[PDB]
Order: C-alpha cells, then sequence, then structure tokens
RNA sequence: AUGUAUUAAGGAGAGUAUAACUUAAUUUAUGUUUAUGAUAGAGGUUAUCAACA
RNA sequence: AUAAGCAGCUCAAGCAAUAAGAAAGCGAGAGCGUACCUUUUGCAUAAUGGGUCACCAAGUUAAUUUUAGAUGCGAGCGAAU
RNA sequence: GAUGGGGUAGCAGAACGUUGAGUGAAUCUUAGAUUUUUUUUUUAUAACUAAAUAUAGAUGAUAACUCAAGUGAGAAUGGU
C-alpha cells in the first residue's frame, strides 16, 4: 500500500487524495496509518529458535542480563538511536516496553471491547523485541574518572547459584571483554498480602 | 451441441439487443415531491397517509 | 579500465554535477543507501 | 452490502461529505499519504 | 486484544488495558493541537504515521532517487514534452471503487454495468432504484459510497456553487459536447461526477449445491459471487476528451475529388 | 571512492569552468572522429574544432566560443547560396527567395546537418564535458548573433497593430531570411517551444563555425567546397514553396507587360461533367501559344490551376542545372565571364 | 535408501493445567557442575529464569 | 451491417506519435490455401483420437556376453601384496 | 572460379536445452545481482540491447570446461 501511495503523491500533485478520511480496508479491518493490536503489542509467539536469536546478546531465556528499569538504546527500525527507561519485560516473545512518546502509534481497537462514543484509533505505546535494544550504563573513565553513558553491546551471567530448596537464584551480569560487573536495576518486589481465606 | 459456441457467437446472443432498458417514465409526486413512477402512488407518502389514518380517526 | 557505470556516463554528458546538487538539496543519498536500515517490520514479528 | 451494519468509519464519512457539499469546509490534498523527501 | 482471549485471562489482566487506553487519550486532549487529529482518532503526527505510511525507509528514499534523476533526464533535454499520462494524473480527477462480494453471477451482473456505463450519478442511481433487478438494489448502495469517497477523499463534485454563478450570474453559454457513442449533452457544471467506466469481474465460490437427478447422478452446482469497478470522473474528462475528437476530425484534411493514390508495383521501365 | 576512481583525469577545478580546456581536445576520442568523418584537411587541428562545438551560451567569453566563427561562416554560406540561387532560377519573386535561402541555410536544414554528422549534445554546459559534444545553456534567454539587419523604428507596432511591412524595405533593413531583427538554477522542468528554439540555434551556429573554421584555416576555396558539398547538395522542390492569391488577375499582368497578347482559357479535355468527380482540362493560350495547363474537378479551379501552372512556368525557369556562378571569377584563371539574365521583377497586379 | 548401535509383546476406549498425561492426570528427595558452565538481583501461576546423573 | 476465409500466407490503400526525431499495431481491397494425428494401397474425408490450458506420463538399471572408437601395459594383461 | 541439396520405415553423424554436481572458501551485484513482461540486435530450438516495476549483499545469480540423469509432450476414449 506504501508501494502506491507514493506514486500517487508524485502523479497526482495538488490532486493527492486524503487517505486519512478514508474507510477501513476490509482484509483487515484497520485504519489508515495505524496498526492492529497483535502487531503494535507484538504479542504473536515466536519459535523457540527465535527467543535464543532475540536474547542471544544478553544471556539466554533462562539467563537473561536485562531486568526492568534500566535504561536502553534503540538499534534497529525508525526510531533508532532512541534511550529510554524499561518498563515491561514479556519474557514469552522476548518482548520490551520503553514508555517514550517517540514508540507510540495508532492502532484500531476491536469493537468488542470499546464503547459506542469512544474513537475507534487510540495512540498505544509499542512494543519492540529484546535484540533491537542494547543496554546504557555510564561507566568511569580509567583515564580521568569522569563518568559517561555508553552502550553495552553484550551480556553474559556470572557467579550463578541456585537454592533447591526454595527453587531460587541469583547470579550477577558481567561485559565480557572488559569485565565490568554491572549491578541490577532498582527492582521492587511484588507485595504479598494475608487473604481472609488463607 | 455438435461443436463449442465462440466467444463472438455467445456475445451476439447475450447482448445484441439484450441491453436492460433505462426506465424513463418518472415523475415527481405532488405531496413531497419524491421521485416515482408516472401513473403510480408515492411509496413513501402511501405508508405515511396509511399510517396517518390509523392513528387518528 | 574499469566497468562504465550510468553515474559514469551522466559524467560525461555533465548531467551527473546537476544530480549532486538536486539530489542534496532534497536530502537523498547520492551514491549510497543513506543511513535508513533494512526493513524490519517482518523481522520483528518473527519472520523466518 | 446493502445489509452490512455501518461502522464508526463509514460514519465519518459521511459527515465530512455533507461539510465539504454544504461549503463549511473545504478540500485540499492530502499531506501524509506518504513522506517523501521532494515535497511537491 | 483477540476476541477469544479477552474472556481467557483474569479481571485484573483486562482491568490492566483498560487503565492502558484510558492514560492513552488524557495526552490526546485549542484549533493548532486539535487540528492533528481525525474524528476517528487517527493522529496525524510524523511519528504515529512513520511505521505505517513509512514503513520501508531504505527503499522508498532509493525510489524517490530514482524519479528524481529521470526528471532531471527530462528537464534537461529540450526538446523534452510532458507526457499525457502525466498530464492528466494532475489535473483530473478520478476514483476507482471496487465493490464487496455480491451473490448474483457475471453473466446476469454484466448487464447491470452495462447500463450505468456513460450516465452520471445521479441519472445512474435513479435507475437502480427504479429498476426490477434484485441486484441494483446492491448497485445503489455500492454507488453511493463510491461518490462519497469521491467527494471527500478525491475531492470531486465540490465546483457546483461555483459553476452556477457562471451560468446565470453572468448569463454564460454551456459547454456542448458529443460522448463517443454519440449523445449530445451540455454540461453546466463541469465538476458533476459521472461513471466513465465499469467492469464486472467473479470472485470466490459462495457455495456448492447438489443436484440429485434420476439413476443415482449427482452434480455440484457453484453459487456464484461476483463484484462490480466502477471508475469515476468529473466532466472535465468528457469535455477535454471531445476536443481531442473534433481536433482529430479537422486534422484529417478535407476530402478532394481526385485523390493522388500511390501506384504500388515497381518496374525496371516506363510503361507510358 | 576507492573502488571507483575516475574514468578521466581532471584536475579539482574542472567541474567548475564554463567549457573544458583547449588541451582536453587532444584527448577525446568524440573528437578525432568527428574530424575524420567529415573528411576535414590537417590544416583544422583539434584544438580548433573543439571550440565549434561551445556555444556562446555556455562560454561568455568571445574567444572559446562559436560567435566569430559562426559569423564568418553564415556569411559565406548566405553568399554562396544567394548567388547560385539567383543564377539557376533568375526570375525568383523576392518573398520566395527568403523562402528558400532560409530551406537551405536556415536554422532548420542546419539542424539536420548537424544531426548527419553524428554530433550528440551536452546535458548542461561544463569544464567536465568532453569536448566532442555540442555544449549550450537552452536556458538563457538572450543569446544571438550579430547581424546586418536594423531595428525598424515600428518593430512594436507592427506585431502589436497588425501594421504593414513591405517585401522592398525586407532587403536592407531586415535579415537575410527576412525576419526582423530584435523581435541558483533549477532543472525540474519539461522542454519549451522557447527551448526549442536555442536548441536549433545552438546547432546551426556549429554547423556555421565549421565553415568558419575552414575558411580561415583551409582558404576561400576549401568553403565553397564545403557548403557545395554537405549544404546545397540537398534537394528542395522549389515549386512547393509557391501560394498565390488571385492568379488569374497575376497572370492577366505578366502578358500585358511582356506585351503579350491576352490570355483566354481553352477547354482542351473533359469528362464526367454532371458527376461526383469530374474532370476539366483547360489550357490558358496567349493567341496561338499555349502558356499552361491545370487539370482540377471544378470548372473554375481548373481555369486558377491552369493560370498557376503559367505563372511558375514563368518564375521558374532556368538556364540550366548547373549554372555558372560569379564566384567562380575571383579564383584560379578560368573561362571570362558572361552576362547572367537579370529579370525585372515579379509582376504586381491588383 | 544404506550403514552403525541398541532393544525383543502390541493396540484401543474415556478422562485431564491444550508444550506438561491418568481422577495424585505439572509428585517428592539426593549428588555434582553452574559462564573459566554445559553442548551477590526479580520471579510459586506475573509460576515452572537449570541442565546432567 | 451486400457478406459463403482451417481465420494463415503473398500483394496492399488507409488510419495510427499535440511538438524536432521516431510506426509497433490494426487493416479495406486482390490472390493462394479443403485442420492435426493415427492407421492405411490410398483420408478434407461422413475412418480412429482430442472442450481449452497447466502439470504428471514411455528403450531405463543390474548381471552377463559382444563390437567400434579412444587410451594404459604389452607376450603378457588385470587383480593383489 | 571444387562437388553435392525431396523423403516415410530405417540407419548414421553433430548440437542445443532442462535438472543436479565439481572447479567454487572462485567471479560479479544500491555505480542495481535478480525481476515469468515488453523491446532491440545476432544465421537464432538460443542468447543479447534497452525500457518499465519491485528491491537484494547471500538460503542470490553466474561464464567456461566437465560429470550424472526422475532431461524435452497438440496426441495413449491417458491421469490430476
Ligand atoms: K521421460
Ligand atoms: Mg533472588
Ligand atoms: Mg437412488
Ligand atoms: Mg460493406
Ligand atoms: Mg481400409
Ligand atoms: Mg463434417
Ligand atoms: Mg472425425
Ligand atoms: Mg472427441
Ligand atoms: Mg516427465
Ligand atoms: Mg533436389
Ligand atoms: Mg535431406
Ligand atoms: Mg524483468
Ligand atoms: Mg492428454
Ligand atoms: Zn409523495
Amino acid at each position: 500500500a506504501a508501494v502506491e501511495a507514493r506514486n500517487e503523491d508524485w502523479m497526482l500533485g495538488p490532486l493527492a487524495p486524503r487517505r486519512e478520511l478514508d474507510e477501513i480496508t476490509l482484509s483487515n479491518g484497520n485504519f489508515f496509518g495505524s496498526l492492529s493490536p497483535t502487531r503494535a503489542l507484538l504479542e504473536s509467539e515466536v519459535s523457540e529458535e527465535e527467543r535464543k536469536a532475540r536474547v542471544a546478546w544478553c544471556g539466554s531465556p533462562k539467563f537473561l542480563c536485562i531486568a526492568p528499569g534500566d535504561r536502553v538504546v534503540v538499534i534497529e527500525g525508525h526510531h533508532k538511536d532512541l534511550i529510554g527507561t524499561i518498563e515491561k519485560l514479556n519474557t514469552r516473545n522476548m518482548t520490551v516496553e520503553i514508555q517514550s512518546e517517540k514508540l507510540k502509534t495508532n492502532t484500531t481497537v476491536p469493537q468488542f471491547m470499546q464503547n459506542d462514543a469512544d474513537k475507534p484509533v487510540t495512540q498505544i505505546y509499542a512494543r519492540l523485541p529484546i535484540s533491537s535494544v542494547r543496554l546504557v550504563h555510564p561507566l568511569k573513565d580509567p583515564q580521568t574518572g569522569e563518568y559517561r553513558d555508553v552502550i553495552i553491546r553484550e551480556l553474559r551471567p556470572r557467579n550463578i547459584v541456585h537454592d533447591r530448596p526454595t527453587r531460587t537464584r541469583s547470579m550477577r551480569r558481567f561485559v565480557p571483554g572488559e569485565n565490568i560487573i554491572i549491578p541490577w536495576p532498582k527492582q521492587e518486589p511484588i507485595k504479598r498480602e494475608d487473604q481472609p481465606a488463607d | 451441441p455438435k461443436k463449442k459456441t465462440s466467444h463472438m457467437k455467445k456475445r451476439h446472443r447475450q447482448m445484441a439487443g439484450k441491453a436492460l432498458k433505462d426506465v424513463t417514465h418518472l415523475n415527481r409526486c405532488p405531496a413531497c415531491g419524491n421521485l416515482k413512477r408516472m401513473h403510480h402512488l408515492c411509496s413513501t407518502c402511501l405508508g405515511k397517509l396509511k399510517g396517518f389514518m390509523d392513528r387518528n380517526g | 579500465p574499469r566497468r562504465v557505470t550510468p553515474v559514469d556516463k551522466e559524467r560525461m554528458v555533465g548531467r551527473w554535477k546537476v544530480i549532486q546538487k538536486e539530489l542534496q538539496k532534497r536530502e537523498l543519498p547520492v551514491l549510497g543507501t543513506g543511513n535508513h536500515g533494512k526493513y524490519v517490520e517482518l523481522k520483528w514479528l518473527g519472520s523466518k | 452490502p446493502s445489509q452490512f451494519e455501518v461502522t464508526k468509519d463509514r460514519k465519518a464519512i459521511k459527515a465530512r461529505q455533507s461539510k465539504f457539499l454544504s461549503g463549511e469546509e473545504t478540500w485540499a490534498p492530502g499531506k501524509v499519504n506518504a513522506f517523501l523527501n521532494s515535497k511537491i | 486484544w483477540s476476541l477469544f482471549g479477552w474472556g481467557k485471562q483474569k479481571v485484573e489482566e483486562r482491568n490492566k488495558v483498560k487503565e492502558e487506553l484510558k492514560q492513552s487519550e488524557l495526552a490526546r486532549t485549542a484549533a493548532a493541537h486539535a487540528k492533528d487529529q481525525t474524528p476517528t482518532g487517527i493522529s496525524l503526527k510524523k511519528d504515529h504515521l512513520v511505521r505505517v505510511v513509512d514503513p520501508d525507509p531504505r527503499s522508498r528514499v532509493r525510489w524517490e532517487r530514482k524519479m528524481v534523476i529521470r526528471k532531471l533526464q527530462r528537464g534537461t533535454d529540450p526538446w523534452s514534452v510532458e507526457p499525457k499520462a502525466e498530464r492528466i494524473a494532475r489535473t483530473e480527477r478520478k476514483l476507482v471503487y471496487k465493490t464487496g462480494y455480491l451473490p448474483t453471477s457475471v453473466k446476469k451482473l454484466v448487464h447491470l454495468s452495462r447500463q450505468i456505463r456513460g450516465k452520471t450519478v445521479s441519472e445512474a442511481l435513479v435507475q437502480m432504484q427504479f429498476s426490477k433487478k434484485k441486484m441494483a438494489k446492491e448497485v445503489k448502495t455500492e454507488l453511493l459510497r463510491a461518490e462519497a469517497k469521491a467527494i471527500v477523499t478525491r475531492g470531486m463534485g465540490l465546483g457546483k456553487a461555483a459553476a452556477a454563478a457562471a451560468q446565470k450570474e453572468t448569463g454564460a453559454e454551456p459547454v456542448k459536447i458529443q460522448t463517443k457513442d454519440g449523445k449530445h449533452l451540455e454540461i453546466r457544471d463541469p465538476t458533476r461526477i459521472y461513471v466513465a467506466e465499469t467492469f464486472v469481474n467473479k470472485g470466490f465460490t459462495r457455495g456448492v449445491e447438489l443436484d440429485y437427478r434420476a439413476r443415482g447422478r449427482v452434480f455440484k452446482m457453484n453459487k456464484p459471487t461476483t463484484t462490480m469497478t466502477v471508475v469515476l470522473k468529473e466532466e472535465k474528462t468528457r469535455i477535454r476528451e471531445h476536443q481531442e475528437r473534433v481536433a482529430k476530425k479537422l486534422r484529417q484534411g478535407p476530402w478532394v475529388h481526385l485523390p493522388d493514390r500511390p501506384v504500388t508495383s515497381q518496374r525496371q521501365f516506363y510503361s507510358w | 571512492n576507492d573502488r571507483f576512481p575516475p574514468l578521466e583525469p581532471l584536475p579539482p577545478a574542472a567541474e567548475s569552468l564554463p567549457s573544458p580546456l583547449p588541451e582536453r581536445a587532444l584527448t577525446s576520442a568524440k573528437l578525432a572522429a568527428l574530424h575524420a568523418r567529415l573528411n576535414l584537411s590537417p590544416k583544422i587541428p583539434l584544438q580548433t574544432l573543439a571550440r565549434t562545438l561551445v556555444d556562446a551560451s555556455a562560454d561568455e567569453n568571445p574567444q572559446f566560443n562559436n560567435a566569430n566563427l559562426a559569423f564568418v561562416g553564415q556569411t559565406l554560406i548566405n553568399y554562396h547560396i544567394a548567388e547560385w540561387l539567383l543564377c539557376k532560377y533568375p526570375r525568383l519573386p523576392q518573398g520566395i527567395l527568403f523562402s528558400a535561402m532560409k530551406a537551405y541555410a536556415g536554422p532548420k536544414p542546419l539542424l539536420q546537418i548537424a544531426r548527419s554528422w553524428g554530433v550528440d549534445t551536452a546535458a548542461v554546459p561544463g569544464g567536465e564535458v568532453d569536448p566532442g559534444l555540442l555544449q549550450f545553456d537552452a536556458l538563457k534567454p538572450g543569446v544571438a548573433i550579430t547581424n546586418f539587419g536594423y531595428k525598424r523604428t515600428e518593430l512594436a507596432y507592427l506585431e502589436k497593430f497588425k501594421w504593414r511591412r513591405g517585401m522592398a524595405s525586407r532587403v536592407v533593413l531586415d535579415d537575410d531570411f527576412g525576419d526582423v531583427v530584435r523581435s541558483d538554477v533549477s532543472y525540474d522542468r519539461y522542454g519549451n517551444p522557447d527551448t526549442r528554439a536555442a536548441a536549433e540555434r545552438a546547432h546551426a551556429y556549429f554547423v556555421r563555425a565549421v565553415v568558419g573554421a575552414i575558411y580561415a584555416h583551409c582558404g576561400r576555396e576549401a568553403a565553397k567546397a564545403f557548403v557545395k558539398a554537405h549544404i546545397m547538395s540537398r534537394t528542395l522542390d522549389i515549386a512547393k514553396l509557391f501560394e498565390f492569391k488571385y492568379p488569374t488577375r497575376e497572370l492577366a499582368a505578366l502578358c500585358a507587360r511582356e506585351d503579350f497578347e491576352p490570355p483566354v482559357a481553352r477547354l482542351l479535355s473533359e469528362t464526367g461533367r454532371q458527376s461526383r468527380t469530374p474532370v476539366f482540362v483547360v489550357g490558358i493560350y496567349s493567341g496561338s501559344d499555349k502558356l499552361g495547363e491545370g487539370a482540377a474537378s471544378s470548372l473554375d479551379h481548373a481555369r486558377f490551376k491552369a493560370a498557376m501552372n503559367a505563372l511558375k512556368a514563368w518564375y521558374l525557369y532556368s538556364p540550366g542545372e548547373n549554372p555558372r556562378v560569379p564566384s567562380d571569377m575571383l579564383e584560379e584563371g578560368a573561362k571570362p565571364w558572361t552576362p547572367a539574365y537579370i529579370d525585372m521583377g515579379e509582376v504586381i497586379s491588383r
């Protein structure tokens, strides 16, 4: 559709259509310039050899070395070289949500979960795969001692230790080649409460 | 049939004198002005007047 | 010594020096593919 | 096609049609069909 | 959010998507900021469309380089002329509309497309309202949708008020043309929409019925669905095509009594 | 870059010059082939043929441009055709003479002589282009050569108010073809009827320049042979440049002027009268002599056509196909000159 | 398809956390090594973020 | 829209490019020409076969025994240590 | 100023094309490799020129010579 929309803007000139005021495409049911929830949230399941490829640069699907709360830099797509903080971390598709206003994108809301006065299209935060983002952490200049931000291209787990009675583990992430142990981001534990039925 | 009818001899049978005729006997309705067939009653005014005589009488 | 490319032909005619100005004035990529990257819409969905 | 329930996208194209025909708004060429660098 | 996953999840998961949509509507809320959105909610900001309107900027950029080099190879040539196809696209509006899948056949609907061909949209709608065919009611609905697209998307049919002035305020003489078929028309509004072209195509198979004949024989009957395409144009296309036919008739020269016909046999001697 | 080194070694200050340098013409394969295509003598170096291809619109300098060669060439081409046309058809009307001079040495035929030599034009003038291409600037409006004709005081009125110009003043006031005298950049555009004129002008000036270089290097006699071989060898049906208004009246003034008895139209033959396509053959006879004959479908048209054929025969009188030219005398010793026929002029009638 | 190695009883019905399999249909423990592996965090359903024996 | 074409071939008017240059295509009109295959002494044959198009669909492999050409060794050759 | 020229059954010679393979960890490709089209040229079952559309850096295409065949279809009341 973009291959034909650009040839018309070239040819028609001052008669270029107003495609934003057009009806939906009955093939997929989307409006002009809007994605679909399945394609804007990246909730489509991926193969197991894909999850290992998306996480290849940061450990493995079961030893992931990136956590929510740590700033990352985008390295793919239109919004390249963008920097934001990870809000969510979907470990099923290996997709990450960055709550930046530049990653928003129109999406068509299905009418089975929308009132009759609500606008059909809304702007939601689009998610990215883990492979499309690298870690940004401030390091110290060994020559001058000045702190500056750098992009971490690879992470690997270190000092892994399991606790069989509790089925837990605690490891450390470091930068291969330079051996810079990067501390984990401040993660708040889930709030556990005592219910009346317990 | 002995042979298959060609594209020419089948197109003659289908469209030569079998073009749909445009209805030209259309007049407006005096009460409302809507287009109706000639010598015929308006379908939108018939129902409305037919329903207007059922409520009050 | 080397293959004559469509770029070489235009330089001989004289048209190339004008093309560099237009492409540069429009922010288009002269003799390149620019800083833009490969299509990733299908790659992000897990396409193989 | 005559029996399909008109959706929200078909109801907004009928309000624009009556706004252009009436004369309230003036039609103008589209500006978001494609992001070309020529802008002509 | 699928229709079969919306009920397979707990309320907490569902009630977490509503706060996402709710918080998305507080940022969307006088004139400069209210014109960046359509009534359907489509945000007309570049960053929000770049992912759909410009999915492949690496290929669009190179294609736009192909058209700029091809445009400078013509501006250099002193003998170049704008192609006839490039000059009409930027001067004459056009809308190609493909209807939905109609439950009929091609040999039935073909006669309903030849009836509205060449007629104006207003003339064609009056013939679908008073036709006896069952598919004429569907062609009247699909012709109203195409007209809405033409007026809104393409801008056609929006010059009436201006044209009505010249005819009456200035007592101007309207244009008189003759269609390719030969019908004489008198065009007072050159923006009037009409049905330039129209053709019917065949779609998927609606269904399959079984025909139980004698001797335990069965035959398959395919239920057909079909579509129609309408190419809507303004009356400026017919006023241009008529001037071309008239110019081609005044360019063939007049009829001469004694023409100079060629002798097409060459022989290596004189016969006179 | 490193993978694509430049095909032609050139200094960095070469894409800015208006035209390639003179020494660049000594390394181009297009000039060496163009020089050998026209069989030019080795007296004309390649640095001179290159100058002929640089139009004055690509270079404002008087040197490096066609301005001076194209002038010296136009004078020779015009003079050699003028004398040859007057010796071949001594009775041509002056308006037809202008049309026939323009039919041989005009911008239209000279554009075809340049295209028959395999002369490819350059897109835009620049120092980088090889000197073997005809380079000119078609977007510059004011480029023109110097002519002998003067500007008319009433030029504005003639165009605006349709004033009358005449055909006896055109010889002095106007140019050699009778026409009146003085009648950054963006390449996102299309051709123009004004640019097409500049394209015709550039080609004509080049063909004229080649004759200017032949004259300077090889001398007068070499230029005359070049014009005689490439320009005068073209064929033209001068009988097709005639347009008559009231020919029957003009033919009557002719016989009256020459003292011939009045012309009488006689019906030599006819067939198919009272039909859709009749044929009438009428012959115009001055006394017993038959001046001209014409056949047409209408009796009146046949009489008009017969009168035109008689007038064309008067004007298209040729002593010979290859007549002697007054220019044949100034060269090496030739036979004494014999006076050529001088006609009074075309008849002026009602 | 051939070769190598190992082994020497097979199927169905119904039910079940729809990768997980038998009304317990995701049981419970050991040892070792855990990024220099093997081939100093968050996470018990927002689960099974660990493989081998 | 006055015509009795296996729709090809030979001859060919004319139409066809807004513009310098550039005519593919369609073709009136004249003539020549009774599809293909199989099977037969012989088929336009009213003898057999085929609605159209796409795809699938037939002298191959093994052992054995020969011949020609080329080439290795040579009253030895090949095989094998 | 060489000689020769229809052809069924049949016999013989010489080639092209298709698929896969070796040389190949080779050559070429956003300065456009590849695009079932169109077009141009060459004694031409074939390749080539150009044009138009799309956009690939190799799970891409490829000359030349060679190797092996599930290798060439208007014909089987053939089959899908
Ligand atoms: K076979
Ligand atoms: Mg822990
Ligand atoms: Mg039965
Ligand atoms: Mg007839
Ligand atoms: Mg028999
Ligand atoms: Mg028969
Ligand atoms: Mg038969
Ligand atoms: Mg049959
Ligand atoms: Mg086969
Ligand atoms: Mg013979
Ligand atoms: Mg033979
Ligand atoms: Mg292609
Ligand atoms: Mg078959
Ligand atoms: Zn009424």
